[PDB]
């Protein structure tokens, strides 16, 4: 009559704790720490199942946002405080040979710092980029200096990201969306059962999208509501753009030892001539690839529509320019050379800025200041997508204008762990029968 | 989770390779996940053990009782409920009456089994 | 606990309803204990499941074994202690030979119950 | 013949580690931590059952103590410290319009303080109460400077105390004991199994024990040994009595940045006139109350005999004074209005003081520094119960006096804790039987 | 561990010996230690204990299932096996069948078993 | 035909986390922390049974020492720091009554030092060895004040060893080895089963092992590779040889306030006269024991060679000397006058030098200080062993010369956990029958 049975097919939206895993150096991830993957992470194909995501209310981002802040300050804790930098500056310019832009850029700076014996200065002067330096009315401060600590980087602790897999405990599953059209919502029949996710690197950019995963088709435009102003579009490309980022200024950097084992390394004096530390954008394929863009944009519009790109209108660096990390160092890029022209029916440059005191996070206390790298930095990445806005005002006619808006790393998040959702399997159920 | 949009009655089957990996089987970010994770796993596992306990099985996977069925619990015909529909199809309906069922599952069969082996 | 005061006789019916909640299923101050009492709350179920496990009873709640009962155990009528005195009075006796008949029970049984069905 | 049964009604008396709940902001006992409280914690009456306490071998006393003490640590750690505040002071007194009483009661005091930029420093003043300094030899250091680091509470932590409910882990359980004249010890017919026990309020006071429970019936008076002169005799009254407390100053507050992130709340000029912050209790029903703690202490001495009230003889402000706290401003009341005359057979205005540093838990080391409150502070509080002392000497005649004494918050705990003890449940046995 | 160097034969009759300390039942250094010995020890008891809930025994310490025995796993006499060499020295050879002969224990069991007796 | 039996008696090598348990003030080991001991931990000899082990590849080696290492960081966390003394120095000699050796070993040095207020200064000198103190160019700094911060260890934490037991989970047991000639390696037959270890004090010292366990009959000489010049002989007595050493200086303390709570426990003066705080060896049972050490030795080299012996060849003092600590006193002693003469077919006394700041573990960074002691040292020691390590060059002929070498505190604790290993339980097997 009632019977029970455990091994059931059972599963319920479920949220709970996810783990790391990875592939088995010290980086500011920890990596190590994670227990090695599975050689073998077979998936299990649910057959004639249907399933129903939502990315824009999955918390497997919040925890990947928790995780990753929480990490973050973990690993900068041990290590050198700035405190003693905060000290009248006396600064000029550095002018020995300057490449036409790179004018106010460079700052030879000078100050009266603490030494091994506190009760003895030394005088000692160091290079500061524009934007880490604030005139006090030839007089400078730090910037951030009146606002929060800043702490210097553990010198030997890399910020490459590594992939970083999730895996459910034991009783719980991820469901993945096999569907390759799936618009981040709504039902996603054909769904396959994994116990971890497939790695993700995370990676940390604003505007653009760097070394993602690509569309197995066609581009793809999703958002939690294409019409509300207020939300972002993330647009997932099917192909990547390549994007190559030097430093030149070939750099050496200075240890002034500050006290009792604790040790500050300097920007040094640059060997050679100086340079704009720019990006290039392969021309013909970043803009090929916004014709794809707009073609997919225009299934929401109207096929009569213009498509209008626009740099960002305004505010702080990590919105207004591409922000990203090569090596250790942090580059704010200008955009305003791709997000150009209009849709009716060689090589691009970008001028950078380099910062060495940074904000992450977009949290008012906590600076980090990032050593400086000797060697010339080069990297080269893959652009894999974009964020952007729709923009407003009376959005009349059939004219729309797009901005490469950004902030809050979570939709960068969002974008990869779109095909997943947490459940929890219920191994017990009853059914009727005659016994 | 293998036996997907199988039957329910096609579901019975495989019973064994889902619940072989129900259980499966410092501190800083992740060493403290990993650590609840195992606790999780474990509490879980148990929590459901002990119900299938009192609902005298123990020897799972499959077992019967001397509760019968109600007719207010989907009344529908075996041969569409225990062959040509599916478990998660199967618990949209019937979980209305989890508690119920549950209830009836564990007094039924220990108070006529247990006293009355007691006494014999 | 709701058999309470009543005789061991009367609480034997409702053994489920205590033995439901017996399993019932960061960091920082709070976080520290809600993790151990999790854990506690495991181990101590375990530690006496598998104590039932060896006292070959397993499906639990009521179980007898081959071992006689001792004269020395209290020897009272069962008339009084099956039927007028409680749990709490009866344990305050008879734990004085808890040792003992927790080695009788493991041995008794599995002595003569294992090996027998092992022949045959 | 011997068999054994499971789900046994037997337990043993235990210790274990029990866990907060709670009803489910960021205030200092971090109760959000806690897990929401059981909407239906129905207690199991166990008829015909009985069982022994003793409040004064209670150990849920000490987990509540322990608990208290790390989570004040805990939530004061990650703040500003003053360490930097320990300068000479140059201090005057606050003369612009003394009414009377708090005549040399405030200090305006100046000092070179450090700034942002560590090569320079500010003139900055702010205003001190009296017990917060010691005279140099009209120059000043802060009180308990010369002792420990002071720390400033955080000033968005509330002080608020929230129900705390303390709840056992499954195979454990609490026992209530319902006999409503239980005197604390001994036994205790009719009692009733709980997973929790109800909220208990972690409020802090000395002499006067103000927002516990009532007794249900009489006024109870409970003490370890009665005769003993070294205990302490526990009150709890069977009505309210009503405590009003003000802090009438309309305070205004600077905030003084010391470094990068780092800065000081100070009191500022106050606006208005001044005053003593006193304390209203009702008169009538405050020595009527009184007259009903004398009807029950006879009791135990004789009913011919003169029960005398009087205050406290000295030591510390916490023993000498009503300490409390309202909104996170901390008061040490004189009540020697209150403990007063003799039994044989309208309002009361206590003066009080205001302390900024404080050492809380009787603790050497540690001091806490009470940031300025600038809105004016009244709070209503209910007197719940007494903490008395039975003064020594010949003790002759048939003339006993009892004094206000106080310190040891166990004490504030036990008089909550009272009805509750922690058994484990023993859930095996066996019983003769034939079968 | 007692039964040591005793042949397997032998060393049957003090399984519930060995059995009984399987399971036996702040931070800081050390307090981290007992925290994780003490989880350990529980996963590793349920990780075992969920297996022979699988290879339907549960009233285990000795069971019997209904594989056959292959000829290719140490084909030796029983008079050898079960008399004169030891556990250790048997997991020595055997072992090399160990996935074979559980997935053998799992499913031949219970594919006969169950099922059949829910037909009955 | 196929059964599965559970209780068998099967192990396998394996790696797992063994616990502290103590006999079970306020050591430095925290050895309250773990639980008490069995009073009665039987051990299981293991009738018919052989097995395999290797001192040299025992992970419980690398756990006891990862465990001490964390436990020291731990317990000297919450202290004061020193890092205010890295300030000149302005240092003379202790002339008042010097012993002929002691000349420049004492040296009476003055600073400014940080007051409880910090706008002001105090003059004040204390006494330090001359090992703590670099001249810079009589002014001075303390030694690794430009390495690393400096701790002073919190003057109420013991450092006498307290014996360790090492316990498995349940689930997983230690073998231990009765084979009484045990050579560190291999097959071990007669093997017996515990729960836990003995007891093992984490004495540390260099050169020569104290307090340790003595070999059953005859002393033995174990290495990895007795061939090898790279690797260590661990030489373990089968006899004690007393050692006793003295600091006959009668200090005294001064107790600095630095800040607030903060303060530094100074060398003060020295009562009375100087002394060279040397250790005695009794002459004739260290060198008789030599005489069996080599009687020993020679099994491996052949029984016609020269055994010679000669001291340290150089390096640091932790390599070149007897580091030991008696009551927290660290000592330094010269073990020239022991490790002398050639071997072919009254009282020793050894000089010391006292150095207070100690990096132990042989780490670059993190120095500890030690307070002094005012009471007169004296210790009474067990000589358990040696370290040795074979010469190098030609090595030629028929005589080989052994040093005292060392360092690398691993070889201390291998020394004790030789007769161990870990194994796991896997209680579950099958086997032919007929049912
Ligand atoms: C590190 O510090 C520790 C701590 O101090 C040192 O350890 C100490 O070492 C001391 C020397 O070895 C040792 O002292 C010995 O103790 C023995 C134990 O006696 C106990 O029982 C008697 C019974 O009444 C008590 O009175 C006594 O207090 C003890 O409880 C004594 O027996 C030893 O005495 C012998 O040596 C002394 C040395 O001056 C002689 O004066 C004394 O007469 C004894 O010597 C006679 O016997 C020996 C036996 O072979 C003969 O060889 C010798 O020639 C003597 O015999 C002639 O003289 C006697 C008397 O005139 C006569 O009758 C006989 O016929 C012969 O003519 C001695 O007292 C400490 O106890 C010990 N302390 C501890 C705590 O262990 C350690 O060594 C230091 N280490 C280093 C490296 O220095
Ligand atoms: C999108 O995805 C791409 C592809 O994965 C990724 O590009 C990779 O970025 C990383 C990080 O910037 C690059 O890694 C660096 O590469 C340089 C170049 O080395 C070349 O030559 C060596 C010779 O043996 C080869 O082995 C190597 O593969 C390259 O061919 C290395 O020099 C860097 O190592 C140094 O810096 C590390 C920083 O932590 C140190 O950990 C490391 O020990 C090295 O430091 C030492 O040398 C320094 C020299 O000045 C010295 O200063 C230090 O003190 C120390 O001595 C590092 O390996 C990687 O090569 C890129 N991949 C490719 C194909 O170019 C993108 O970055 C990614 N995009 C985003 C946004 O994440
Ligand atoms: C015994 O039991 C009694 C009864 O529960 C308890 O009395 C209560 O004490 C608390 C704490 O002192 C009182 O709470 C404060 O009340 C004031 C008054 O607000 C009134 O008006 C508002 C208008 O909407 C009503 O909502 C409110 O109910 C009252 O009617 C509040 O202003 C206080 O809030 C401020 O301070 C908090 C301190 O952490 C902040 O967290 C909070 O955000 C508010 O701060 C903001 O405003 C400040 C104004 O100057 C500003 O300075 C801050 O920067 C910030 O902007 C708070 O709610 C409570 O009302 C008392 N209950 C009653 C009935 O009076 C006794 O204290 C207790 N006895 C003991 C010893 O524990
Ligand atoms: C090899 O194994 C041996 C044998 O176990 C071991 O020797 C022992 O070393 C320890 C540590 O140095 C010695 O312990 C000290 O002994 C002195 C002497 O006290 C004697 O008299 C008292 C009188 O009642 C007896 O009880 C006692 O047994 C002795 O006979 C003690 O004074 C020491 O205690 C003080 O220092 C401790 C350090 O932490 C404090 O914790 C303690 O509270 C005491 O401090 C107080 O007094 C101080 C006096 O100046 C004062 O300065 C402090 O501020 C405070 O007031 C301590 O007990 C032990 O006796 C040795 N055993 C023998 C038999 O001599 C070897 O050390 C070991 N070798 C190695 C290398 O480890
Ligand atoms: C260092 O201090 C001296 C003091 O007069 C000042 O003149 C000098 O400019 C300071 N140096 C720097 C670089 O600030
Ligand atoms: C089963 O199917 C038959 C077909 O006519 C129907 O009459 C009967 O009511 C069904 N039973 C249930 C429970 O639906
Ligand atoms: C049971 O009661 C009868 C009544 O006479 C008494 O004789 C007998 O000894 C009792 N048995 C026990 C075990 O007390
Ligand atoms: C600040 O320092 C100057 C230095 O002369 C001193 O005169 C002045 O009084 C100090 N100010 C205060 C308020 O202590
Ligand atoms: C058992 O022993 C007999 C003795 O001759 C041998 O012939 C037989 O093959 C043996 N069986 C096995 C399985 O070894
Ligand atoms: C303290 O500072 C004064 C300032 O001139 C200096 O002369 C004196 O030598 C210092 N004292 C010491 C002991 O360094």
């Amino acid at each position: 009559w009632v019977t029970v049975y455990y091994g059931v097919p059972v599963w319920k939206d479920a949220e709970t704790t996810l783990f790391c895993a990875s592939d088995a150096k010290h980086n500011v991830w920890a990596t190590h720490a994670c227990v090695p993957t599975d050689p073998n992470p077979q998936e299990i194909h649910l057959e004639n199942v249907t399933e129903e995501f939502n990315m824009w209310k999955n918390n497997m981002v919040e925890q990947m946002h928790t995780d990753i802040i929480s990490l973050w300050d973990q690993s900068l804790k041990p290590c050198v405080k700035l405190t003693p930098l905060c000290v009248t500056l006396q600064c000029t310019n550095v002018t020995n040979n300057i490449t036409d832009d790179m004018r106010g850029e460079l700052k030879n700076c000078s100050f009266n710092m603490t030494t091994e014996l506190r009760d003895k200065k030394q005088k000692v002067y160091s290079l500061f980029y524009r934007l880490d330096v604030v005139q006090i009315n030839k007089e400078y401060r730090l910037i951030n200096c009146n606002t929060s600590a800043i702490t210097q980087a553990c010198p030997k602790v890399s910020f490459e990201p590594i992939p970083i897999h999730y895996c459910a405990p034991a009783g719980f599953a991820i469901l993945k969306c096999k569907d390759k059209k799936f618009n981040g919502t709504g039902p996603c029949p054909s769904v396959s059962t994994v116990q971890c996710t497939h790695g993700i690197k995370p990676v940390v950019s604003t505007q653009l999208l760097l070394n993602g995963s690509l569309a197995e088709e066609e581009v793809m435009i999703r958002s939690e509501n294409i019409t509300n102003n207020a939300k972002n579009i993330l647009v997932q490309f099917n192909t990547p753009v390549q994007i190559n980022c030097t430093r030149p200024n070939n750099n050496t950097r200075k240890s002034i030892r500050i006290g009792p084992g604790q040790a500050f390394y300097a920007t040094g004096d640059i060997i050679g001539d100086i340079r704009q530390a720019h990006c290039n954008v392969s021309k013909a394929t970043w803009n090929e690839t916004l014709g794809k863009v707009v073609k997919q944009l225009r299934k929401h519009f109207g096929n009569n529509t213009i498509i209008r790109f626009a740099n960002s209108s305004g505010g702080d660096l990590e919105v207004t320019t591409h922000s990203f990390n090569c090596g250790g160092e942090f580059f704010y890029c200008n955009t305003s050379g791709l997000f150009n022209s209009t849709w009716i029916s060689d090589s691009i440059t970008l001028p950078c800025r380099i910062k060495q005191i940074i904000n992450m996070w977009q949290r008012i206390g906590q600076a980090m200041y990032a050593p400086p790298i000797q060697g010339v930095i080069r990297c080269v990445s893959n652009i894999t997508g974009l964020i952007l806005t729709r923009d407003g005002g009376s959005t009349n006619s059939t004219t729309e204008t797009f901005r490469p808006g950004g902030g809050d790393m979570r939709d960068n998040w969002r974008s990869e762990l779109y095909k997943y959702k947490v459940v929890k399997i219920e191994p017990l159920g009853v059914a009727p029968t005659r016994c | 989770l293998g036996a997907a949009g199988s039957t329910m009655g096609a579901a019975s089957m495989t019973l064994t390779v889902q619940a072989r990996n129900l259980l499966s089987g410092k501190l800083t970010v992740w060493g403290i996940k990993q650590l609840q994770a195992r606790v999780l796993a474990v509490e879980r596992y148990l929590r459901d053990q002990q119900l299938l306990g009192i609902w005298g099985c123990s020897g799972k996977l499959i077992c019967c009782t001397n509760v019968p069925w109600n007719s207010s619990w989907s009344n529908r015909n075996l041969s569409e409920i225990w062959d040509n529909m599916t478990w998660l199809q199967w618990d949209k309906e019937i979980s209305n009456y989890t508690q119920i069922i549950y209830g009836l599952l564990e007094e039924s069969q220990n108070q006529q089994e247990k006293n009355e082996q007691d006494l014999l």
